[PDB]
């Protein structure tokens, strides 16, 4: 019914504090409500920020420009790598830190690089392990070196890439 | 709009252009012809709010960079690496070999009582670590902890975190058909690993390598639960030399312990088997201490004991089982 | 100071000093002459 | 593609945004060579006003585009300033004669533009002419000084 | 299936293209069959038609507010429209409009296309008697050289 | 792919309000308010506020209180004294800034010695040029 996040900007925030104008003794005066008015819509400004320097820093939406600051904190350096792939591989690495390389497993970290129905896995006999791509929408050279890394240490893999089915 | 982060970073108004669009926003709504200037009533008003305003722009910049790496001191040190799940360390005690009392009942090891700092001599052990310091607390973060397992990330954390005295690992995978360059049999792996013990690291690789025994090295110690043997490898066996010239202002001495030491980091950091590269250790020299101090630099590199004739410039890698290591009683310095 | 003048202004008038003021305590310095005293230019729209 | 479609979306977007508000005085570019104008144009383009006179005044400041403003010295004349607004008003200065403002329209209003007999005039300018042309056109100053030159060699 | 939903903004916005740009008047036709004018047809409600206009009558009546109707006096020729006049509400045409109040005149705007005698900006080739062989008056092309082509030798 | 349209909507809503106030404008009754706060009045109120003479003229006295009745001599007039409805074309008395053809004796301001301009030199500036070169 609420939500647990209260890190908003304040909901009209202008109109309260004129209402604290005791008893509408200036109001209407037209030259009080400007003087008061153009202080208060300073504060409109720097409040609106306040939140862009917490939600825009949260490695969903953060910049390449920051986003190198978060990365450079947990050893992933951008390299060669472009924005919008950088921000892939640092939630794979992260994300590989739990990970136990099963079957389950490794179509639930590719699920988030390819849809829902983006991906297949064949699995075969002798350590045979394959990957099916259908619908990428990254170039997937710079992100193979990663794709190695969550697989067990005995794999034998192919990967061939197309576009649909 | 170009005020506060911005990607590119972040920028702070100064104190004056605040003022400037204050008034002139203010200004607009009562026309040119409005006393402003200085000391008159309506600008003091204006520069009492402004100021008190200020405040909150510089508050934001502080909050904004006492979160970042650089900017990291203290306490906001502490709760930064703190967010990647690990602590500094308190007052370590000594270990010792039969102020100090018996580690554990004894038949046919030794622990100190004190808390902290510390009688630590031969025929009468470690001492110090009373405070973990920032340095080596930014240090020991470069490190990773995961629970996973069967992974190659998964098998060098555990190794770190349980194996006593482990300094440096590494992994060489063969996944093909038929042996690879180094003779790794196919469909197996080699680990090999410098320091720690033997029959401890099997124990832990157990634990955390697949149901699959793919290990493949030069030594083996059997365990069971069924019984099996693991394999490994230790590498040591290497000590390096190091030579710098430099044209320009020469360094006293007190420099020299900053460059020697700099570079002793760098060259120690090496993976096994792996290569230095004279450009990089140039960089570091560099970057140890102010620029503007050199016009030209060169590094020469020989192992101990070698004839000075043999010190080369080009870059070197060591073998499979060797380590690249650096000491003092060397760099030697010199003013061409 | 400076001040923003018409495109027609021609290059070589001159502004004679003692024959204007800014406002009701200030005047002009010297003699100045529109060429050579250039500091910012715009250019837009209606300019074959 | 898609692309290209959205592009027409901003580009139409921003140039019915400048047509909507405009400034009077300001005219709005079509995406052909046609310029469009501003409702602020069309309103005085064609003729509108409101219709109370109003004083001249050396301190007063105009915000409003379609007023009419009667100066005098009894010479009276209506003056209008259609770059003025709320948010960029323009001041009354000593006399009208000296921007912004423009005169209302007279049948003796007229008087102010050059008759076809000898008038004088306050910087006139002209085409360059061709060189070496003999005609009664007029000459500019650059003209007389680009022949001068062949003299001078 | 977002193709879809890419299909229907590729054509919305070429109507929307059209609409902004619709030359002098286009006609844009929506997907419910509507018509949709574009912004140089909506402007011309300010735009005035003056055409050559319906020359004043005795009894017919104005329909179009802003239509302009030709009327002659006993003497002088005026152009006067009815703001009232609608659809549904035609004005009823009388005699003369001097007592009909329903309508009153019109003037003309444009001078605009005459040199201001403040530095006027002339193109296309202006022309002037040849001056006498001077002091102020304007020089001509030809006067300027027949005054030096006697200085050449 | 094509979520570039994350920008696309700073402009569709802006584009929605101008519409609106198009609306507004065209089809209002005897107003529209521009993002700079100053009002435009629709065309059915603009019909309104804008100039209106009184249509009947009155006979001339020379004698004196309205800027908006007429008076007739013999010609309409009006006290802003300035004439309304003269007989004469003012085409063929004032010269377009286009193509025009003087006659008698035009004059221009002289301009500064040794301009180099598009602007028009005067009879005795060229005379007095001459010399220089003479010389």
């Amino acid at each position: 019914l609420k939500d647990v996040n209260h890190i908003h900007p304040l909901p009209d925030f202008v109109r309260g504090g004129f209402d604290y104008v005791p008893s509408d003794i200036f109001s209407g005066k037209e030259n009080f409500e400007q003087t008061l008015r153009i202080l208060l819509e300073r504060l409109e400004f720097i409040d609106q920020k306040m939140v862009e320097l917490a939600e825009l820093r949260t490695t969903l939406n953060a910049e390449d420009a920051i986003l190198d600051e978060i990365g450079r904190q947990l050893g992933i350096y951008r390299n060669g790598l472009n924005d919008p792939e950088y921000r892939a591989v640092i939630m794979i690495l992260t994300g590989n830190n739990s990970k136990s390389g099963t079957r389950a497993d490794i179509i639930a970290t590719l699920k988030q690089l390819f849809g829902e129905d983006g991906v297949t896995t064949y699995k075969g006999y002798n350590y045979r392990l394959d990957i099916n791509i259908f619908n990428t929408c990254m170039e997937v050279t710079d992100i193979l070196p990663e794709i190695i890394d969550m697989l067990p240490l005995v794999t034998h893999l192919r990967v061939v890439e197309n576009q649909g089915y | 709009e170009n005020y506060g982060l911005t990607g590119s970073g972040f920028n702070l108004p100064p104190m004056d252009d605040l003022v400037q669009e204050t008034k002139k926003t203010f200004k607009s709504a009562f026309g040119e012809d409005f006393n402003t200037e200085s000391n008159s009533v309506a600008d003091k008003l204006i520069q009492i709010f402004n100021e008190r305003e200020y405040q909150l722009w510089l508050l934001m910049g502080s909050v904004y960079y006492a979160q970042t790496m650089q900017g990291a001191e203290g306490i906001y040190l502490d709760d930064l690496l703190g967010k990647r799940g690990i602590y500094r360390l308190g007052k370590t005690r000594s270990t010792g070999t039969v102020d100090y009392e018996l580690s554990s009942d004894v038949q046919v090891d030794v622990r100190s009582i004190e808390p902290g700092y510390i009688r630590d001599v031969h025929s009468v052990f470690i001492d110090g670590s009373d405070v973990e310091s920032d340095n080596e607390y930014r240090i020991r973060a470069a490190t990773s902890i995961s629970e996973g397992k069967a992974t190659r990330p998964a098998i060098l954390a555990a190794l770190l975190n349980k194996v006593e005295g482990i300094e440096k690992v590494r992994i060489f995978n063969n996944n093909t058909d038929k042996t690879n360059s180094l003779g790794i049999p196919p469909y197996r792996f080699m680990v090999v690993c410098y320091g720690g013990g033997t029959a401890e690291i099997s124990q832990v690789l157990y634990d955390t390598i697949a149901t699959s025994n793919n290990t493949y090295g030069d030594t083996f110690y059997d365990i069971t639960t069924q019984v099996e043997r693991i394999w490994h490898t230790k590498a040591a066996a290497r000590q390096l030399a190091i030579r710098v010239r430099y044209r320009g202002r020469p360094l006293s001495l007190t420099e020299e312990t900053a460059i020697a030491n700099g570079l002793a980091t760098a060259v120690n950091g090496t993976m096994i088997a792996g290569t230095l590269y004279n450009v990089r250790l140039v960089g570091t020299v560099m970057s140890s201490t102010s620029p503007d101090r050199f016009t030209q630099v060169y590094v020469d590199i020989k192992n101990k004991g070698q004839p000075d004739s043999a010190y080369v410039n080009t870059d070197v890698t060591a073998s499979t089982t060797q380590v690249l290591s650096l000491e003092l009683e060397d760099v030697i310095f010199s003013q061409i | 100071v400076v001040m923003t003048i018409d495109s027609s202004v021609p290059y070589n008038m001159i502004y004679s000093a003692a024959t204007y003021t800014i406002d009701t305590d200030y005047e002009l310095s010297s003699d100045v002459q529109v060429a050579g005293n250039i500091v910012a230019q715009l250019i837009k729209g209606t300019d074959v | 593609d898609a692309d290209k479609a959205v592009d027409q979306i901003i580009e139409d977007s921003k140039r019915l945004h400048i047509v909507v508000n405009g400034t009077g005085t300001e005219q709005a570019v079509a995406e052909d060579g046609s310029l469009l104008p501003s409702v602020r144009k069309a309103l005085i383009d064609n003729l509108y006003f409101k219709t109370p006179p109003l004083p001249w005044r050396n301190g007063g400041s105009v915000n409003e585009f379609n007023q009419l403003y009667s100066f005098t010295d009894g010479n009276t004349t209506w003056w209008y300033a259609p770059g003025a607004t709320v948010s960029n008003p323009v001041v009354m200065r000593d006399s009208p004669i000296n921007g912004k403002f423009k005169v209302f329209l007279d049948k003796t209003n007229a008087d102010i533009y050059a008759p076809l007999n000898s008038p004088n005039f306050v910087n006139p300018r002209v085409p360059t002419p061709a060189p070496g042309d003999n005609s009664q056109s007029i000459p500019t100053t650059g003209w007389v000084q680009s022949e001068m030159e062949g003299l001078e060699d």
